[PDB]
RNA sequence: GGUGCAUGGUUGUCGUCAGCUCGUGUCGUGAGAUGUUGGGUUAAGUCCCGCAACGAGCGCAACCCUUAUCGUUAGUUACA
RNA sequence: GGCGAAGGCGAAAACUUAGGCCAUUACUGACGCUUAGGCUUGAAAGUGUGGGGAGCAAAUAGGAUUAGAUACCCUAGUAGUCCACACCGUAAACGAUAGAUACUAGCUGUCGGGGCGAUCCCCUCGGUAGUGAAGUUAACACAUUAAGUAUCUCGCCUGG
RNA sequence: AUUGGGCGUAAAGCAAGCGCAGGCGGAUUGAAAAGUCUGGUGUUAAAGGCAGCUGCUUAACAGUUGUAUGCAUUGGAAAC
């Protein structure tokens, strides 16, 4: 019953993750679903391009899908068969009159990045592997990686009925009420032959003093 | 005991 | 040689019929006074089996601790002599584990050190209301941890001034097999101790002369001059709250 | 260095809104020449509670002596009500006991012996019950040098 | 269309209640207890003494927004 | 706190009468423990006969509360509680711990006998309590007055 | 539960006492030898149990040789 920890923090030490305007209520409800189904349509094609986050700038026909994942190689495929494929899906899935130019970039530090950690955690489940071994796996890679404390909580059918069973994590300073934590959040929903299975992976980056405002 | 070392 | 029997004036009393009844060996049978004197022969054997063990420990160059916990005299005591020999040291309550369990422990005395050197390096960067706060867990710290400090592995050797009112440290330092030596007075159980030493504790003026005697024993190892022990006459004559009133009610 | 658990318990105290599923295991540990030693602990995963037991019993281990792969004089283990004999096997008769006596007597680098249950059947009283019985065995060589017989009397 | 007595997610209630636990160690054959108890002060398990306990996390406050005073950059489509 | 084997025993006196403790240079010289059957005693309630009946009070009547109250409350109220002779022989008749004996740390009281002697306190032998280790117990707990180490005898138990 | 159990709270110490027959029982000396131990002899049918061997093409089996256990008599031992 407690809120969103990506929405608490949003806008006030995290900036937003598609900045952009238009006409008052004319047709940015256009805008607000088509640029979302390039956002979804990543995570759904591309489960091993591990991309972390998209960017969405648009400004009167021009658009600019800025993408952070940890292997491009997928994403531009080999000698850029995937890359014109990719675009050429996104022009159609958006229009004709606006350029494009996306870019792919590198991510820092991938491990510490709550929606691919999420994204292996359900593709782990998803592969009939026992969840406690892969979760403790997945906890010891991401603390090794150099961050503070992880809280992951997994709910669903763990290889059974009475699904009131689940299974959480806690082992650092991972404080969730303060503003001031610079706290990442993801989710994802692993699909298991028996039902539904929700991940959910809180990441801490260390503090976010004195940085202001959003970066 | 009887000594230490 | 060591403490002549001349110089135990006041060596031996303590309250009436309260006295732990398997130690008859030590004590003779009983008489008006109704206080258990020792002998002191037996004594000044248990004093140069003490002298002759922590000799050779302190030549072992290893760790040897310093228990002190009655109100006010044997807190003083115990200070005097870790600040004239080079030894560790507990002046306040025993915090309940320091032996058995030392990882949980060493982690703060390390948390002590860089917090002093925190406070010896900082140059009023932060705030006074922040300065004060750290001034005041240091002071906490020293409180608690002042004693032991200087040390990396377990004591290999502890006393204490009285084993019935330390029996959380001495039952510590025998979950171990490390040695220990006590100034077993007629209440104790002498099964626990290794080195029974058969003196008074309550009265002032024995409790500190014994301890000097010990303190120098170590310091000789350590080619410090004997303040106290080997003396001989018109000397290991120590200032008295004075020892007289043995009785307790 | 085998160890091979006994029994595995499923404990649980309520509180209020709940019942704090916490169960508890119990392991041996033994080197197979005479290294002896067992611990009980408790955790909220399987994982946990093994190392946790391991650690304990590793942690306080205690020897026992071996004369022709066997004890060699009946002793009666007195512990909590449930009583646990041994008896000196000859050399063919092989590893003969229930679950945690064969546990305790294979870790513990031993061969033939002759064991019946007695009193209740708790893993862990047994455990209990064995283990002084194997220790209150007196070595012959013991009980030579404190008597004036040492000459093989 | 059915199964919220197979679910994820979201939410109500206790409740903004001050509680819920863990690591190491100690005691107990054991479930377990010890920290979290006792003494003072707070809205608060907030802090401080004492204490076979020493530490740690979630939870409270704090970092956030708004109102209450003033300084400064700016003067309109306010003001004058 | 004292006594009695248990039930029990508390205004005062007289007669009869039981058992217990301490010291014994005295005496018999193993005559001692237990006890199937038997015998005696055995709280209160109850019964037979004759007295007694102040107070109290089963049963009973009435007034209250309750939906009901034949109960708790209140007012009356007989048997009985009392005594003399018998009968009944049951109770949580409890220390929920059979009797007899030897040994096993200590400390704090209290009561009796004895020596010493103004009481208080010194200690010896006993009876009655608390605390308390080895030891025992599943734990609570017992712990020199054992539920400890052992023997003898009797009685008793074998799922609900 | 003789070896091989228990009776405070789990089933179980009679309500208590006087108690015959029964069981048990201080120390030393003598005898007897009823218990106790041991030597000799007789007997404890055969088959079967155990061990070895032989014969069934090997076992199942059959045969083959030894084998325990008690009782009575006689000769000693004297610790209980």
């Amino acid at each position: 019953q407690k809120v969103n920890s990506n929405g608490l923090r949003f806008g006030i030490n995290k900036n937003w993750i598609s900045r952009w305007t238009a006409n008052s209520h004319a047709q940015t409800a256009k805008w607000l679903i088509e640029d979302e189904k390039i956002r979804n349509l990543f995570f759904v094609n591309y489960r091993n391009a591990q991309v972390s986050n998209v960017e969405i700038e648009r400004t009167q026909a021009t658009v600019d899908v800025f993408v952070y994942a940890a292997q491009p190689a997928f994403l531009i495929g080999s000698e850029n068969k995937n890359i014109q494929k990719i675009t050429k899906q996104i022009k159609q899935i958006i229009g004709r009159t606006t350029n494009l130019d996306l870019t792919i970039n590198e991510i820092g530090s991938p491990m510490l990045s709550a929606r691919i950690i999420a994204r292996d955690l359900a593709n782990a489940i998803e592969a009939r592997v026992p969840l406690r071994t892969a979760m403790r796996q997945s906890l010891i890679k991401v603390l090794k990686a150099g961050a503070n404390g992880i809280k992951v909580l997994v709910s669903g059918r763990l290889n059974g009925a009475e699904i009131a069973r689940d299974k959480m994590y806690i082992e650092g300073n991972m404080p969730l009420s303060t503003l001031r934590a610079d706290i990442d959040y993801a989710l994802e929903k692993a699909q298991t032959t028996y039902g539904v299975i929700g991940v959910k992976v809180w990441i801490n980056r260390g503090m976010i003093y004195t940085k202001g405002l959003n970066r | 005991m009887g000594n230490f070392d | 040689s060591l403490a002549k029997l001349g110089e135990m004036r006041t060596h031996v009393g303590m309250v009436k019929r309260y006295w732990n009844p398997k130690m008859g060996f030590f004590i003779e049978p009983e008489r008006k006074h109704n206080n258990d004197h020792f002998v002191l022969e037996l004594q000044r054997q248990s004093l140069q089996t003490a002298y002759n063990y922590v000799k050779e420990v302190a030549q072992n160059n290893g760790q040897i601790l310093f228990v002190g916990t009655k109100n006010d005299y044997v807190k003083k005591l115990v200070n005097n002599i870790a600040k004239r020999v080079d030894v560790a040291f507990i002046t306040q309550r025993w915090l309940g584990g320091t032996l058995t369990n030392f990882k949980t422990l060493s982690i703060s005395i390390n948390k002590l050190n860089k917090l002093v050197e925190k406070q010896a390096e900082n140059a009023a960067d932060l705030t006074k209301k922040e300065n004060l706060m750290l001034s005041r867990e240091i002071e906490r710290l020293e409180k608690f941890f002042g004693g032991v400090k200087s040390l990396k592995r377990l004591p290999n050797l502890l006393i204490v001034d009285d084993p019935v009112y330390e029996k959380n440290a001495v039952a510590e330092a025998n979950i171990l097999r490390i040695p220990v030596v006590a100034l077993c007075n007629t209440n104790t159980n002498p099964e626990l101790v290794d080195f029974i030493i058969p003196a008074n504790n309550h009265q002032p003026q024995s409790t500190c002369l014994l301890m000097n005697l010990l303190a120098d024993a170590v310091a000789e190892a350590k080619a410090m001059p004997t303040m106290f022990a080997y003396k001989p006459d018109e000397e290991i004559q120590i200032e008295i709250p004075q020892k007289q009133e043995a009785p307790r009610q | 260095f085998e160890e091979r658990i006994v029994k595995l318990k499923r404990i649980s105290k309520t509180t209020k809104g709940g019942r704090n599923m916490r169960f508890s295991v119990l392991v041996v540990v033994g080197n197979r020449k005479g290294k002896i030693g067992y611990g009980i602990a408790k955790a909220l995963e399987v994982p946990n509670a093994i190392k946790k037991a391991i650690k304990a019993a590793h942690n306080s281990l205690h020897t026992i002596e071996i004369h022709k792969g066997s004890i060699y004089h009946e002793v009666i283990g007195r512990s909590g009500a449930s009583r646990v004999l041994l008896k000196p096997a000859p050399q063919g008769t092989g590893i003969i006991a229930g679950g945690a006596i064969r546990a305790i007597i294979e870790l513990a680098g031993y061969s033939d012996i002759y064991t019946k249950n007695l009193g209740r059947n708790t893993p862990i009283n047994m455990i209990h019950a064995t283990m002084d019985g194997i220790l209150k065995q007196l070595s012959p060589r013991r009980v030579a040098i404190l008597r004036n017989k040492n000459l093989n009397e």
